[PDB]
């Protein structure tokens, strides 16, 4: 299901600013990039991309409060940046099943101030010694890495 | 063969321990959980144990002189005073060779006695 | 990150860390035919000039290199000079007075009082009568049993050389009867009395002890030697040799150091060659003791090799498994073979006779290291400035095929002067420097035999961590076992304090589970959990438990070597000590028996 | 004295061996005795070619190559358990420790988990008949449920032979010993060179799980006398700060895990030989509140075993449970066979995600070589402390004071174990101590005869190089020949050719 008509059969004719929750789970992108996300969706709280076989994120649009991302499952592999820009509120994201690769790819989060939670699962950063340590460092502002905090201890359930 | 690993399977079993008859009037057959402690003669180990808990006593101070030189390098040991160390660049101090020298630090230590 | 110890070496020098390079601590879980074939063929390749004979006795082809064409390329040659080799023992004979007199001197007092029971004590051997190898004992005791089966009994006699006589009249008995009824001809059993199995027959085994006891004199006596000593002892000669070197005053003299390994070293050394140097060593003699010495090379020289098992074939096509012994090999289709042990066969066959090949040229490993140190030891003497004749000089140690050699020369062109007239001396005398192994350095850093010089301290890996364990005999035993372990490789083996405390804690937790003596405090459920707790109850001094019974554990550093008894006498509980000993008790370097000595 | 004489049949026998000039062993046992130097081993030098020479070949910073790794498909694993990938099914109770009969806790970790879905294979072994595998799994589960059915626990389960399971166990006997001359007449009876194989990222990820601290102590080691020697101190400050940072490490937990894991195998393979046993792979740690704990990493089920030779091989299928999906790193698991277990719940950054729960099945085989070497992994503690003692020893005779505290007691020392994309890092003491313990551990795994015969000829290109970086001015008769002793060990071993990896970063670093 391509992401234009897809986006317009979950709307149910809803208008983008009526949508608090957009999912968009096992889609099929666009040439690899997403089409027919606007910035219209203003009050989107929570947006989700699970297995939608994206690669790159540099077409996401302008939204204020999304405090919830689900990129997990694509081929992401570089380019974050732009979700500390076209999206300043965002508090948890996951990046699960990505080919992030380097802890570099990792360094534009460190401008989202909101970030709190972030998942790396299957993806291949968390493959090197020190991996929760050196991603802490980089992301002082983190709490909840791949669901468990800095002492080991798993996030309570009311996130 | 591997003696370790048969000692291993051999305390394992029961009454792994080989006896003379006199243990039959000597140690009884069970405790006070009722575990066998020997069986016709083949021991259990548990049957050691009894005998050093509550068995035929002794006052006999012989073992001090019987084997003088060990108790002799007790003495030595509970009343020799140590020194501080020193690393530095590379018959009773044959016995504490393994202490009074190293591969490179030196253990300053007198036997007394 | 991405971890990378190699790199720990980028701050610490690689002397300090070396233990890192070390892969086990153990005998590794893994490990024929094939490679006594590449032997022998590489030994009779490195050899193959001007002469090639016929054994009387055994009818086998024999290859004799000695005196042979001197070598014109870099390839080891084991065409050793006879000439060179006797000027050489010569030479260390003159430099250190009366050592050849001295060492014949000290052996003549062992073989008249060596009993042939020390035949016994050694690993296994080959056995002559089964045709298969068996331990030491055994092969002593059938081998003894079959000459009494014959008119042979002076080894009644108690001594190891009557044995020796024994053996020397049994190489002479037309046919030899041995039963378990076959009898064999005269060239059979001197070809199963002068065979080398994948280890030497009991036959030979008597003379080689006695060549080496006579080589042995000559190391201690040898300065430059480190074969015999070991630990410690081995530490203070290598800082010693650079000692000898390095110091001096107002020089503008330059040392350098090679850190050395013999390529092939077992298959150039030749047994004619020993012969040669055994019978220069044993001069001015009585006749009788330079005979029992020489019978040793005589038997090496005409030495033959079995060829272990053979080769083991299966076909999928049909799922058919079979092993063809190596017996055969002499005439068997080459088809069955692929071409890398065709050609082997091809390059064999010539020299095999009954199954075996007759490897004469060379020497199997480990039966003449200490022999074989004192050629090396010898070249190395050449070098003293008095017999080099020149401005360069050198000197060094030597064990089996591991040498260290430092030269002293004005300049660079010295250096290199002084090291080709050390490599090419050797390849006199059979010994081929390694150049594939070797380096060189400015003097004061090094290594020989895995102990490791750096600027005066040395680093001694030569030998692996034991096995700190429960030896199996019983409880008084282990706990006396294996806390003499840990202190004689503290002394010997120079392992850390830090390693031996935990060492001592590897082993207890090794004795505390095998007995289940798991100590009254833990809630070891076990079949022995019940006795020991009430032990525990009715003590006041809990200290003077034994490990045995579920008492603390009082061993440290300091008190090693004590026994755990007299150890905890002191306060062991008299209603304790009197129950624990007990001369009449049921039950009965380990000693101080007690109640803990079972079978 | 004594009369030893040499006659005929040892005098012939004197007589051949002599160098090739005289006809008895009397004349050159006369020779020899009046023999003097004349100087032949000087005109003997001066007729020998001058092409038989030692030339010192200079060693410069561009002398030294990179090792040539080998090329071809990559590498796979060969443990015989799960390094990284393990899952554990742990249970959190206590039963007075050590009495606890294996089979019973392992249907207590069992119960823990609620989620089994019906096996499904997900990556074919692609060298056997991939069913029988998934039959093997299915006939434990149906084994463990009669078991739990029983009132009473068998405390030692006997799986039935049947027929995947005769299948998995390599019964498919090799062909029948027969005699040469039977088969004398056939189509072949060949008696293979190893294949070549490349690095694969895997086993340099497995090395950094390897090293890194967990929440749970392994090892709990005994007690020691009182210390009242001050080098007693000195050794007890050591040894308690390697265990200290040690006793968590992800190594010990292999070091526990195979320890257990093979007492297991061997103790039932002594005991019940003609038929197939049920092993649980269980191993015990104590949590970070001091609580005890019993997780289960999976099932072995034993084959026949008469084993009277030590080589003598007994062939087990070995189930491991796992979160890491196979069809990220394919070509690591090449031996195994894959099912999917079921779906475990787990936290993510937004709710909490459903991840499938993966089993590799595997037909090893094992002699008691290899039981008793494993059973052995706990003495590589022993060695990592002795090396960290080594250095710590080497650099304290450099100076002449003690330098433990100097080394542990100090948060400014830092050394070059590892490598990001920034420049050499640099871990503590600690790092340094687990570093070693994963090296001597992953010795011990993936011991193999590529393995010694590269750590023996990759040492004397080491100290070379160190030679050279003090300023030594190192000479190699023979460069060339060393380089191709060490490339000769390099064939397809996955953990060889890392530390080759790793020699190569280090010259590149080290002399630039």
């Amino acid at each position: 299901m391509d992401m234009k008509r897809r986006i317009h059969l979950e709307l149910r004719n809803r208008t983008p600013a009526a949508v608090r929750e957009l999912v968009l789970d096992n889609c099929k992108s666009n040439d690899g990039k997403i089409e027919g996300l606007t910035a219209e969706f203003v009050n989107l709280e929570f947006l989700s991309l699970i297995n939608v076989g994206l690669i790159s994120v540099s077409n996401l649009p302008k939204l204020p409060k999304l405090k919830k991302l689900e990129l997990s499952e694509n081929r992401i592999f570089g380019g974050l940046d732009m979700l500390a820009e076209k999206l300043p509120n965002l508090t948890h994201l996951n990046l699960s099943g990505n080919k992030l690769k380097d802890i570099s790819t990792l360094e534009p989060l460190k401008k989202l101030e909101c970030l709190k939670s972030l998942d790396l699962f299957n993806c291949e950063v968390t493959n090197l010694n020190d991996y929760r340590e050196s991603v802490f460092k980089l992301l002082p502002q983190l709490t909840y890495l791949d669901g468990y905090d800095r002492e080991d201890q798993e996030a309570p359930d009311s996130d | 063969k591997n003696p370790a690993l048969r000692m291993k399977w051999m305390m394992a079993m029961k009454y792994p321990i080989t006896a003379d008859k006199r243990i039959i009037e000597m140690i009884p057959e069970r405790n006070e959980q009722g575990q066998t402690l020997w069986s016709k003669v083949m021991v259990s180990p548990l049957a050691v144990t009894w005998w050093n808990r509550n068995g035929p006593t002794t006052s006999t101070v012989h073992y001090p002189k019987v084997y003088k030189t060990y108790f002799e390098k007790v003495e030595r040991l509970k009343h020799g005073t140590f020194g501080p160390v020193h690393f530095r660049n590379q018959s009773v101090y044959i016995e504490v060779l393994h202490l009074t020298q190293g591969t490179c630090w030196e253990q300053m230590y007198t036997p007394g006695g | 990150m991405d971890v990378n110890p190699t790199l720990l070496f980028l701050k610490v020098p690689v002397q300090n860390a070396i233990s890192t390079t070390f892969p086990y601590t153990g005998d590794p879980p893994y490990s024929g035919t094939g490679y006594t074939m590449d032997t022998v063929n590489r030994t009779h390749q490195y050899s193959e000039k001007g002469k090639w004979t016929k054994n009387t006795e055994t009818g086998a082809p024999q290859l004799n290199p000695i005196d042979g064409p001197l070598p014109e390329d870099n390839e080891p040659s084991g065409y050793a000079q006879t000439d060179c080799v006797l000027e050489a023992m010569a030479f260390l004979e003159e430099s250190h007075p009366g050592i050849f007199e001295n060492s014949c001197l000290e052996t003549m007092e062992i073989v008249q009082q060596t009993r042939v029971d020390k035949l016994t004590q050694g690993r296994q051997t080959y056995d002559w009568t089964l045709n298969r190898n068996q331990p030491a004992a055994t092969a002593l005791a059938n081998t003894i049993e079959i000459f009494r089966s014959n008119g042979l009994t002076a080894n009644e006699s108690g001594r190891l050389i009557d044995f020796l006589k024994d053996v020397m009249e049994s190489m002479d008995k037309e046919e030899m009867e041995i039963t378990t009824k076959q009898r064999l001809n005269k060239k059979s059993y001197l070809i199963r009395a002068l065979t080398l199995n994948t280890t030497p027959g009991m036959q030979i085994r008597g003379f080689v002890y006695f060549v080496e006891t006579l080589a042995r004199s000559i190391c201690e006596k040898l300065e430059q030697s480190g074969l015999p000593v070991g630990g410690n002892e081995k530490k203070a000669k290598l800082a010693n040799v650079v000692r000898k070197m390095m110091t001096n005053s107002q020089d503008t003299e330059l040392s350098f150091t090679i850190t050395g390994d013999n390529t092939k070293w077992n298959e150039n050394q030749n047994p004619r060659m020993f012969l040669a140097m055994i019978t220069y060593i044993t001069r001015n003699q009585p006749e009788w003791f330079r005979n029992v010495l020489s019978i040793a090379p005589i038997m090496f020289s005409n030495k033959m090799a079995r060829l272990g098992r053979g080769y083991m074939f299966e076909s999928k096509s049909m799922k058919l498994r079979t092993q063809i012994p190596a017996e055969m090999l002499a005439n068997i289709d080459l088809k069955y073979f692929n071409e890398l042990t065709k050609k082997k066969i091809e390059k064999i066959r010539p020299l095999l006779i009954d199954g075996t090949a007759s490897l004469s040229p060379g020497m199997m490993m480990g039966m003449f290291n200490m022999l074989s140190t004192v050629l090396g030891v010898s070249i190395l003497n050449l070098g003293q400035k008095r017999y080099t004749k020149t401005t360069y000089w050198w000197d060094g140690l030597q064990s089996s095929d591991d040498f260290a050699l430092i030269v002293n020369a004005p300049n660079h062109e010295g250096i290199q002067a002084g090291v080709d007239r050390f490599y090419r001396t050797c390849k006199l005398v059979g010994i081929n420097m390694s150049k594939k192994k070797s380096y060189i350095n400015r003097t004061g850093t090094f290594e020989f035999t895995s102990f490791f010089y750096r600027y005066g301290f040395v680093a001694n890996f030569s030998m692996e961590l034991p096995s700190f364990g429960v030896s199996g005999i019983n409880e008084s035993a282990d706990m006396s076992i294996g806390v003499t372990v840990i202190k004689n490789n503290m002394i010997n083996n120079d392992l850390g304090p830090a390693t031996a405390q935990m060492a001592l804690q590897l082993f207890i937790k090794d004795y505390r589970y095998t007995y289940r003596c798991h100590r009254g405090d833990t809630q070891i459920q076990t079949r022995r959990s019940f006795e020991l707790e009430k032990l525990w109850e009715q003590t006041r001094s809990k200290a003077g438990l034994l490990v045995s019974d579920g008492g603390p554990n009082l061993y440290n550093i300091r008190n090693l070597h004590i026994p755990e008894v007299c150890l905890k006498w002191e306060l062991m509980d008299e209603d304790y000590q009197g129950r624990l000993c007990n001369p009449l008790n049921p039950f009965v370097m380990e000693y101080d028996a007690v109640a803990t000595t079972h079978s | 004295e004594e009369k030893f004489e040499i006659t005929g049949t040892m005098r012939r026998l004197a007589d051949q061996s002599l160098p090739p000039n005289f006809s008895s062993l009397e004349n050159f046992r006369a020779y020899v005795d009046g023999f003097e130097p004349n100087g032949c081993i000087e005109g003997k030098l001066s007729q020998m070619s001058k092409e038989v020479n030692a030339r010192i070949e200079p060693f410069l910073k561009t002398t030294p190559r990179p090792l040539k790794l080998p090329d071809g498909p990559p590498c796979s694993q060969r443990s015989k358990f799960l390094l990284m990938d393990a899952l554990k099914l742990s249970i959190e109770d206590p039963s007075h420790e050590g009495e606890g009969i294996p089979l019973y806790d392992a249907i207590k970790c069992m119960k823990t988990f609620f989620g089994w879905k019906e096996p499904n294979i997900v990556k074919p072994h692609e060298k056997g008949i991939n069913p029988n595998y998934l039959l093997t799994w299915k006939q434990v589960l149906a084994e463990l449920q009669d078991i739990e059915n029983e009132e009473k626990i068998p405390k030692t389960k006997n799986m039935k032979k049947t027929s995947q399971l005769r299948w998995a166990l390599g019964e498919n006997m090799a062909p029948e010993k027969v005699d040469f001359e039977d088969c004398k007449d056939v189509s072949d009876l060949k008696q293979d060179e190893p294949e070549s194989r490349s690095l694969a990222s895997w086993i340099q990820s497995e090395f950094n799980k390897a090293c890194e601290l967990t929440d749970s102590s392994w090892i709990e080691l005994d007690e020691i006398g009182e210390d009242v020697a001050p080098i007693e101190h000195i050794a007890s400050m050591r040894r308690n700060y390697f265990t200290a940072e040690v006793s968590h490490c992800r190594a010990t937990e292999y070091i526990m895990k195979g320890v257990y894991i093979n007492t297991a195998l061997l103790n039932a393979s002594c005991a019940a030989m003609d038929d197939f046993q049920l092993i649980p792979m269980i191993s015990k740690c104590r949590t970070k509140e001091g609580r005890r704990k019993t997780n289960l990493y999976g099932f072995i089920i034993k084959g026949r075993s008469h084993l009277r030779n030590d080589t003598d091989v007994v062939n087990f299928v070995s189930m491991e449970f796992s979160l890491t999906d196979p069809r990220l790193e394919p070509h690591k698991w090449e031996k195994y066979c894959v099912l999917e277990i079921g779906n475990m719940l787990l936290r993510t950054a937004v709710g909490r995600v459903s991840r499938p729960m993966f089993l590799y099945v595997r037909t090893n085989g094992t002699s008691k070589i290899k039981m008793k070497w494993g059973m052995e992994m706990r003495r590589c503690l022993l060695q990592s402390l002795q090396q960290i003692e080594s250095m710590i020893e080497a650099e304290s005779s450099v100076k002449e004071k003690d330098m433990t505290k100097e080394f542990f007691e100090n948060k400014s020392e830092t050394w070059p174990i590892g490598e990001s994309p920034k420049g050499v890092e640099e871990g503590s003491i600690g790092k340094v101590c687990r570093t070693l313990l994963a090296k001597s551990v992953f010795n011990s795994l993936y011991a193999s005869s590529q393995l010694e015969g590269f750590s023996a000829e990759s040492r004397k290109l080491l100290l070379i190089a160190q030679a050279l970086r003090d300023n030594l001015e190192p000479g190699t008769f023979d460069l060339g020949g060393l380089y191709e002793a060490i490339e000769e060990c390099l064939i397809n071993d996955p953990w060889v050719l890392l530390n080759a990896s790793w020699f190569n970063s280090f010259l590149a670093h080290a002399l630039k």
